[PDB]
């Protein structure tokens, strides 16, 4: 015979979505299946490509957090805990998991996680900003560098004397200033005429390296 | 000095029925137990087993057989996880972890990829583009670009450092694009004119390189 607590750890996070930088994140974790008041509960950030990171946690007597802008709290009659992160930035994107510590009490304890909820932080809107366009070359590779535009929607095309070059592909990312920059890569002989042409908010911007006068 | 866990290589690719050894170099250890968690798309991350370094004992959690997953000791006080008789359903990200008080600290994870298709690993082919005069003239700043192409699997880690600093710089990274047996990724670093004279180092890791990063120097000369 063995004696074990009768319990299942059910955790369901909600509140995820796309947020603007500077806003406050508010997440809820609905729990069930185990004795709520006496439990130990935490929030972890799982961003793809990074180490899962502890953010904050709490029980009935104490709470702690990794930063001042991060806090958690409890609603006992509903068996819920909450997460609040003020002043969101791009680094706060990822999958937020509610976690419960389970085990004997020592360093053999495990975390049980819920499915989590996805948070995407994007720059806060600001005045439209047309990009600048620069061509760069290395042997038969051409990069088209597109710097500091807002909003993110644009259309890019690399062409050699009027026709689309092969193996074009576009990479786009936010910067720290709340704008976007982007690189469009293609393959073309180092002596071919090349034009990079960008359309953004109905304006056309371009750079070309001519092969003749 | 703060507990930290290191995991390399960043990925392991296998066919079915093979096995895989995952590495965890744990530094400034504060605990006797090394924990192994698994993450799969759309599933809750969960712990597979816990290993006591002192007692050299590997204890699987319910649902996991010691025949299937088993931790043991390795060179330089390294904990290693062996996953036997690989099936496609084993693919995912495996993190080692350690308790540090009420806080659990996790390694960055190694991605196990199990596929039933024939494959060959292929290392990134890097292509560098350097700041152009026109960019400096128009923006008082310059963008370094590294394109890594034609690698397999679709897992890669890249970072930029400047000499004298050891925090990665705030570079932009594009998505990993491609399919089949050929993926690529571009990253780029825009810096102010003062930093255009300083020396930079560019690093990448990939499973076809094994554990050691490749590093390139970018300097004035
Ligand atoms: C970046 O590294 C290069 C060397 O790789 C440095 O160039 C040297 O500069 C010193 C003067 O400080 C000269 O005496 C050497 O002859 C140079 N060597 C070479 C190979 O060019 C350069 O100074 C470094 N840049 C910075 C900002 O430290
Ligand atoms: C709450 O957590 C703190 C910090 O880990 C711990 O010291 C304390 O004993 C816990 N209290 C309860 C009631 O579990």
């Amino acid at each position: 015979l063995t004696v074990l607590p009768l319990e299942k750890t059910l955790l369901t996070e909600s509140g995820g979505g796309t947020y603007q930088a500077g806003k406050t994140l508010s997440l809820k974790c609905q729990t069930s299946g185990f004795q709520f008041k006496t439990s130990q509960l935490d929030w972890y950030l799982w961003t793809p490509g990074h180490a899962p990171l502890w953010l904050t946690g709490l029980n009935s007597s104490s709470t702690d957090a990794t930063e001042g802008r991060i806090t958690s709290s409890r609603e006992d009659n509903k068996n819920q805990i909450f997460l609040q992160i003020e002043d969101l930035g791009l680094r706060d994107s990822g999958q937020y998991h509610c976690a419960r510590r389970v085990g004997n009490g020592d360093d053999t304890d495990k975390l049980v996680f819920g499915l989590g909820t996805r948070v995407i932080v994007e720059p806060r809107p600001a005045a439209p900003l047309s990009p600048s366009v620069f061509l760069v070359r290395d042997q038969d590779a051409v990069a088209c560098l597109i710097r500091n535009f807002y909003p993110k929607e644009l259309h890019v095309s690399l062409t050699s004397s009027g026709t689309l070059i092969s193996a074009q592909s576009l990479s786009l990312a936010p910067t720290a200033s709340g704008t976007y920059s982007a690189i469009h890569i293609g393959r073309v002989g180092e002596n071919d005429a090349i034009t990079c042409s960008v359309k953004h908010l109905g304006k056309e911007i371009h750079m070309s390296h001519q092969a003749g006068s | 000095t703060g507990v930290a866990l290191e995991q390399r290589p960043i990925s392991i690719t296998r066919n079915a029925k093979q096995s895989a050894s995952l590495n965890c170099k744990i530094l400034n250890p504060v605990s006797d137990y090394v924990h192994w968690y698994r993450s799969q798309e759309g599933r809750a991350p969960e712990r597979l087993l816990v290993y006591s370094r002192s007692k050299s004992e590997s204890v699987p959690d319910p649902g996991f057989s010691a025949d299937k997953v088993r931790a043991y000791k390795g060179k330089d006080d390294t904990c290693r996880l062996i996953v036997s008789d690989l099936q496609v359903s084993d693919s995912g990200v495996y993190h080692c972890a350690s308790w540090d008080g009420r806080v659990k600290v996790f390694g960055e994870g190694t991605r196990l990829i199990v596929t039933e298709s024939a494959f060959k690993k292929k290392p990134p082919k890097p292509i560098f583009f350097l700041p152009t005069s026109e960019e400096i003239k128009q923006k008082q700043s310059g963008t370094y670009i590294c394109l890594l192409e034609d690698f397999f699997p679709n897992v890669v880690k890249t970072y930029w450092k400047e000499d004298g600093n050891s925090q990665p710089l705030d570079a932009q990274f594009g998505p990993i694009t491609g399919g089949g047996n050929s993926y690529s990724q571009v990253s780029w670093l825009t810096v102010k004119e003062d930093v255009l004279r300083k020396n930079l180092t560019y690093f990448y890791q990939h499973e076809d390189l094994g554990m050691e990063p490749k590093a390139f120097s970018i300097s004035s000369v």
